[PDB]
């Protein structure tokens, strides 16, 4: 501290001056700038009398009052520059404080353009004048004559930081100059070196990497000139080198790059407990990021494993990693309050700076979140980052960082389809960009000086905000303005990057010209390429459309692997262009009753292009494409394929929550760790990363399970598909896999899709009717459509294939035709012809049917048409009622469309036990916790006295209660809560102390528990969640579904019970009494699944309320 | 139709649906 001392000191020299004198009335001015320097950030006014603006609007006046003699005008000129700073700042702090305060009143996103939006234009001249004084003080020969250049320095470093944290990095890059001019003058050879690497670090964020590398050797001359053992060495050098290996990641020279980051890293100087390090290890994880977006082409292997041995799965990590780091800076030196609204800044220099610093990092790191994450699929945690950067730039009462945290925020409500708030959102910048400067911002000369079109950071928004544009016109059916928009941004964005080239040209008075363009607008340009094809394959007329996707080729090839996910969208265009019988046909055996050989190379390559790091929409479109174009030619490979292709994002947030797990430092979370790796396999052609990585992970299934996946296969991104892939995976068992195309059939699977959605629009719309005689009509007329959907699933879409998902005949009977029907249906025309589709069948020969035998018949065996059916008629007919079948629990796996029908009501799959998990590493994950001692209720079973209710948690359902009361009292060793909304703690406890969740309300209750809660502890009782929706994956969107179940699978619960569609009173009670009655009254040892089967009776609509119950994860029972 | 059988039926339910990291202390320097 050095409060008190300054204080008494500064009031010495005010009272120890006269005015009237030319030096008095300067000396004042000084006397008064160093006072208020101190009352800016130390409260003294009781004991000063005077406020910090006061106080320097007195000192400029009296500065404009005072004329120079000829031989001190730099001290004048240093002075006002530091007055016109030193207002700045105090203003700036004023802001913050008033804004805290309103903040401290309201405990928003209207307050966006609230901001005056009069003062940022005087403000930001303060600054301006302020760099025009110190330009001109520092850019001539003679040494400057200012009694102290050290506090030039100073006030330059303040200076570049304030301009960073207001989105001018042109400027904070002359500051820079300045500073290290400065730097040189006064023969300081540190601040030349970390002068020298901030200007680096600021030009390779813009994009121009040889200004960069002839900056780092500068810096690396300077670090020469220094003792070799200070702190100051270790960092210089240690950050020497790590841009050094961001160059090299930067100049295809990743091979040496990586191996001088892993030096970096290894260094145990990136550990010692200092703020500079704290920095420095922002700028570590933010590179481990950059090497971990690459390919498993442009590296070895053994770089791979090293890299990723310290840490840092995928790079979603790193970043996360960083912005944690980042915050926990800002806890350090600003307290807490400019964070979150529920410590002394201490300025001696550094913190002053860093302060500044810290704030840009955080908002460039929360940036970057958001685009990568909205990228992969995760749009709810790039909404929650993208709010929380609002709410501080909202704060800081900064425009720029708003808006362009505002288009992104537009950007990810279009990703949710949510038209009207993405309207709104992208007028609330129209409004900020008028200020800075239908949109008017468009029409601009090619070159001008405008400020949204001088500033790199403002043309990024305006042309961001012109893509969203056009993706809200083409969502909204309005097209033609929607493709002029993307034309717009697709010649707009490179001759932005021709203007920021010039730009920096200009400031760094380089003779030569960039000899890289900056890569800053290269994802724009990749985005809207993506979109424009799009566009093109639902209108192939248009030839201008058509040669795009060439256009996008070359502009996403001409730079690899800077922009691999665009690559990999426009390769699946690409092929899917190129296919339009179906050739698909001809690579499975079965049919409903060359160019294909470079699409599967040109898809193999799309997948290598991103299976490291794969965006979950584009995967599962590739990897089920590639299934079809593969077939049974490789039946591995398929298999591989199609279970890759299902619940992608929930494997992302997997990962980083396992890594957040290992962070709160064990074997079974390494060998997880290595099962959900996207890289965890050796190197090789097409087969050692693709069908042997799939065989690994085949020879993992337990012993006595089967695992189908029911994947709709697509037609084209974003529209339901018309054909549905099936993969039958077992122990010792060939992956039998084959199509039901439905789109010939009279029953097309959009239209039972579309008949769920009529169902429940009808029944949302019934649910307001007062007249019994109108409600009841209702309700029986939508009971008898859900019974006629569930029988045109077995009827229609499955058609001859419900044997590949009743349990097979592992019975020595199979085998007398698994080659009998064969050595003629070859003969007969078969193409293909597979081994396995006549054993999988030949369990319960009895239940097969002569028109399934016909399809059966017909598919297997084209052309002759006498012996294709007679044969396997007859030979089918000979093998009826042969044997009876044994216990095999089944795990079904549906894709983001097929989740929502009920397909455990199947007239097939009765009987049965059928689950339901997201997908097939979750089935062995399970397997490893279950051997490791881990998930007990799956070890010993679920207790009969380990239950916890929450039953009315408000006051609204009467008859719940009602019927509910003694029943959930009475039971032996239980404790709820009725009435009342239970607190967090008690909730908590419930679902990691106890083993059953029996919950009686309104939704799931994700008002007293949300998905975050449960994430944060692991799950040791079986959810039976009996709400409306309480299991439903709310596809919003083309994005893949989201629900509380989603969130209880992580944290490692067995089973989930919760009802798909809204349900009302009396038969959800009728449901739910009869199961527990069933489970709880059938003793030791009773499957769930069974007494379920049984339940689904108890209501009165027994398809409406009766069907929804459905079950997700592992079989569980009682002791 | 049923109109007079549908007077029998009981009155009309009620829907289930309510139709309405902490940054760590770093070391000091
Ligand atoms: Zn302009």
């Amino acid at each position: 501290d050095t409060g008190q001392e300054r204080f008494n000191i500064i009031c010495d020299l005010l009272e120890l001056s006269p005015e009237e004198t030319p030096a008095g009335a300067w000396a004042r001015a000084t006397h008064l700038v160093e006072l208020a320097q101190v009352l800016c950030y130390h409260d003294f006014t009781q004991q000063t009398n005077c406020s910090a603006l006061d106080a320097i609007r007195e000192a400029l006046q009296l500065l404009d009052s005072v004329r120079p003699e000829a031989q001190a005008r730099d001290q004048l000129l240093d002075d006002k520059a530091q007055a016109l700073l030193w207002l700045y700042i105090c203003t700036l702090e004023a802001k913050m404080q008033e804004g805290i305060e309103r903040d401290r009143r309201a405990q928003f996103l209207y307050s966006n353009i609230a901001f005056n939006l009069a003062a940022d234009a005087a403000q930001s001249k303060c600054l301006d004048q302020a760099l025009a004084l110190w330009k001109e003080l520092l850019t001539k020969g003679q040494a400057p004559a200012v009694r102290c250049l050290q506090q030039t320095a100073a006030s330059l470093q303040i200076l570049a930081a304030l301009y960073q944290l207001v989105a001018k990095p042109m400027q904070a890059l002359e500051v820079l100059l300045l500073l290290r001019i400065v730097s040189e003058r006064l023969k300081d050879h540190s601040k030349a070196a970390g002068s020298s690497c901030h200007i680096t670090q600021l030009l390779l964020t813009l994009g121009c990497p040889s200004y960069a590398q002839l900056h780092l050797e500068e810096a690396a001359s300077s670090l020469k000139h220094l003792d070799q053992t200070t702190d100051t060495y270790l960092l210089l050098s240690l950050t020497c080198d790590l841009l050094r290996s961001q160059l090299y990641w930067t100049h295809q020279k990743v091979t040496k790059g990586v191996s001088l980051l892993l030096s970096v890293l290894r260094d145990p100087a990136l550990q010692k407990s200092s703020k500079a390090w704290y920095l420095l290890r922002v700028q570590v994880l933010q590179l481990v990021a950059a090497y971990l977006s690459l390919p498993s082409n442009n590296l070895s292997h053994s770089l791979w494993e090293q890299l990723c041995a310290q840490g840092w799965q995928t790079p979603e990590i790193a970043l996360i990693d960083s912005h944690k780091l980042l915050r926990s800076i800002i806890l350090l030196l600003m307290g807490s309050d400019i964070l979150s609204t529920q410590t002394s800044f201490l300025d001696y220099g550094e913190n002053l700076v860093q302060k500044w610093q810290v704030l840009s990092e955080v908002l460039s790191c929360s940036e970057k979140l958001v685009c990568h994450l909205g990228r992969l699929g995760s749009v709810s945690e790039a909404k929650a980052f993208c709010l929380e950067a609002l709410k501080l730039t909202t704060k800081l009462q900064i425009p720029r960082q708003c808006a362009l945290f505002l288009v992104l925020k537009g950007e990810l409500e279009l990703a949710r389809n949510d038209i009207d708030l993405c309207q709104s959102d992208l007028q609330q910048v129209l409004f900020l960009l008028e200020s800075c400067t239908i949109p008017n911002f468009l029409s601009h000369s090619p070159t001008c000086d405008c400020s949204l079109c001088a500033s790199p950071v403002l043309t990024a928004v305006c042309l961001r905000w012109v893509l969203v544009t056009a993706g809200v016109r083409l969502a909204m059916g309005h097209q033609a303005q929607g493709l002029d928009l993307l034309q717009v941004v697709l010649k707009g964005c490179p001759e932005a990057a021709e203007r920021l080239t010039q730009a920096l040209q200009a400031s760094l008075n380089h003779k030569t010209p960039p000899s890289l363009v900056p890569s800053l607008l290269d994802e724009i340009l990749a985005q809207a390429y993506t979109l424009l094809a799009l566009e093109g394959l639902n209108q192939p007329s248009n030839e201008s459309l058509q040669k795009v996707l060439q256009s996008g080729l070359k502009f996403v090839a001409a730079r690899i692997p800077h922009l691999e996910p665009w690559r990999a969208s426009l390769l699946l265009i690409w092929a899917l262009t190129k296919l339009g019988t179906q050739l698909f046909a001809s690579s499975w055996g079965w049919q409903p009753p060359s160019t294909l050989d470079s699409i599967c190379d040109s898809l193999s390559v799309a997948f290598r292009g991103i299976s490291h790091c794969p965006p979950s929409g584009l995967y599962a479109h590739l990897c089920r494409f590639l299934a079809l174009c593969l077939g049974h030619r490789d039946p591995y490979a398929t298999a591989f394929l199609v279970t890759e292709s299902v619940s992608i994002t929930c494997r992302h947030q997997l990962l980083t929550h396992l890594h957040r797990q290992l962070s709160k430092q064990d074997v079974p979370l390494a060998r997880i760790q290595r099962l959900f790796s996207f890289r965890a396999l050796e190197s090789g052609h097409f087969p050692q990363p693709e069908k042997e990585s799939f065989q690994e992970r085949l020879a993992l299934i337990p012993s006595g399970v089967t695992v189908c996946v029911l994947a709709l296969a697509t037609l084209q991104p974003g529209t339901v598909g018309n054909t549905l892939l099936l993969t039958r995976l077992e122990k010792d068992s060939p992956p039998v896999s084959v199509q039901i195309p439905t789109g010939q059939n009279k029953l097309h699977l959009r239209s039972v899709l579309n008949e769920f959605d009529a169902i429940q629009k009808a029944q949302k719309e019934n649910s307001s009717c007062t007249d019994k005689r109108e409600w009841w009509t209702g309700r029986l007329a939508l009971d008898h459509r859900m019974e006629v959907l569930i029988a045109s699933l077995e009827k229609s879409v499955l058609g001859c294939w419900k044997g590949l998902l009743l349990p097979s005949s592992e019975e020595p009977g199979p085998a007398q035709e698994a080659s009998r029907l064969q050595e003629l249906l070859q003969d007969c025309g078969w193409k293909y012809p597979d081994r396995t589709l006549l054993k999988i069948m030949l369990s319960g020969a009895g239940a097969l049917t002569p028109q399934d035998i016909q399809a059966l018949a017909y598919g297997l065996c084209p052309t002759q048409p006498e012996r294709a059916q007679e044969l396997l008629n007859e030979a089918v007919g000979r093998l009826q009622g042969l044997t009876v079948p044994s216990n095999s629990h089944l795990v079904l796996v549906l894709d983001k469309d097929l989740q929502k029908l009920p397909w455990e009501s199947m007239p097939s799959l009765q009987a049965l036990p059928v689950t339901r998990l997201p997908s097939f590493r979750f089935l062995l994950s399970y397997s490893i916790i279950k051997e490791y001692g881990a998930s007990p209720v799956l070890s010993q079973g679920v207790d009969p006295r380990s239950t916890f209710y929450v039953l009315n948690p408000h006051n609204n359902l009467s008859s719940t209660e009602e019927q509910f009361r003694a029943n959930f009292s009475s039971e032996a060793g239980w404790r709820g809560v009725v009435g009342e909304v239970p607190r967090p703690e008690q909730v908590q406890e419930a679902l990691t102390k106890h083993d059953l969740y029996i919950y009686a309300g309104h939704g799931a209750g994700a008002r007293f528990l949300d998905g975050q809660a449960v994430l944060r502890l692991s799950c040791r009782a079986v959810a039976l969640l009996f709400g409306s929706s309480s299991a439903a994956l709310a596809v919003h969107g083309n994005l893949e579904g989201a629900g509380i179940v989603l969130k209880y699978i992580m944290a490692g619960c067995p089973l989930f019970l919760g009802n798909l569609w809204d349900v009302t009173d009396r038969d959800i009670d009728r449901y739910t009494e009869a199961l527990l009655q069933g489970w709880l009254g059938a003793g030791p040892g009773a499957p769930l699944l069974y007494y379920v089967n049984q339940a689904r009776q108890a209501p009165r609509l027994k398809y409406l309320i009766g069907a929804a119950p459905i079950a997700y994860g592992l079989p569980v029972s009682l002791r | 139709n049923l109109d007079e059988f549908l007077k029998e039926f009981e009155n009309p339910e009620v829907p289930r649906e309510d139709q309405q990291e902490e940054p760590s202390r770093l070391q000091e320097s």
